[PDB]
């Protein structure tokens, strides 16, 4: 599994 | 008469509203159910960046943050793209419930 970030 | 003990805010929940701009919300935000937890086993949504000068730091947003509503919807059991769509498509006030640990 992966860390999941993301801009918004 | 003795000194006055001042209080001390252990923790809140608090609603910041953003207006969001051109660039977007001014944040990042990290977590997801079946992701790689951004704190202890909390696969919860959170502030894991916040833009200096942008919207969310000038609303009052910060980092650490967990995200429990965006608009009034509770993001509790949420993947990653669904809290990324709640916010993308949350207009252009957005209302921010989150709790926040570290005063």
């Amino acid at each position: 599994k992966h860390f999941r970030e993301t801009e918004v | 008469n003795l000194l006055i003990e001042p209080a001390r805010i252990e923790e809140e929940e608090l609603t910041l509203t953003i207006l969001r701009q051109t660039g977007g919300l001014g944040i990042s935000i990290a977590g997801g159910k079946g992701s790689t937890p951004y704190k202890g086993d909390d696969e919860g949504i959170f502030i894991s960046r916040v833009s200096e000068e942008g919207p969310a730091a000038r609303a009052g947003v910060r980092v650490g943050d967990k995200l429990l509503e965006v608009n009034g919807v509770a993001l509790q059991g949420a993947e990653h793209h669904e809290a990324v769509e709640a916010l993308r498509g949350a207009g252009t006030a957005v209302q921010m419930r989150v709790w926040r640990e570290r005063m």
